[PDB]
């Protein structure tokens, strides 16, 4: 998930927004 | 610790670019 | 307007450290 | 809501606890 | 300025990255 | 006065996300 | 990610130090 | 009321970084 | 620094957690 | 402390809350 | 007391040395 | 610079304070 895909490492705005709603 | 961090600052990034929409989050 | 998103983001801190394992949903 | 609740009055974390799942 | 601007209204991450550079 | 001050912590948080590799300048 | 939060916390710290002077960060 | 638990939370972060191996007392 | 890190997400909790008792914290 | 107990891995609410007062 | 002088007024970081210890 | 510096690290305020203007 986020933290799986976010953490291990750096995240674009548009990664970071699959995950709104 | 590093991971319950990071997320704290994944929420926070959340709430600015998801905007109106807001969004999930589950550790 | 400002005052509220600010809160809005130490709200999201706070359910961020209070849910835990049960995370949370944030709408504006 | 949490915003109309909690940005007008002080909330504790067994209030904010109510908004978490 | 950005305090002007952003700190009056919300300023969504589109009128930030106008600050940027 | 403070009102701001507590904004401009959140613009700088801000702008470090947006601005990426550009980086920024902030003045008060 | 253990610099990009590391520099999250070190524009919030320059933000206080610097004052009415500002700062200039670059990553 | 609001206005000043958010500043609290901005007050600790700098007594933080500026008290350094002091530390401090926080009380509302 | 990962720990001067955390120490600051450490007093941010304690800020919420401990409420009108406050909190005392040293490095 | 609570460097040492809360940063080489987790504290809950009731663990923070012994660094209260 | 550090939040009616400093929520009212900005403190700057030598104010605020004055409530360390 | 400063990430170099101040992340590997500890910067006391005045380290710190040759990254304002
Ligand atoms: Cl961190
Ligand atoms: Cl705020
Ligand atoms: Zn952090
Ligand atoms: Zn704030």
């Amino acid at each position: 998930g986020i933290v799986e895909q976010c953490c291990t490492s750096i995240c674009s705005l548009y990664q970071l927004e699959n995950y709104c709603n | 610790v590093n991971q319950h961090l990071c997320g704290s600052h994944l929420v926070e990034a959340l709430y600015l670019v998801c905007g109106e929409r807001g969004f999930f989050y589950t550790p």
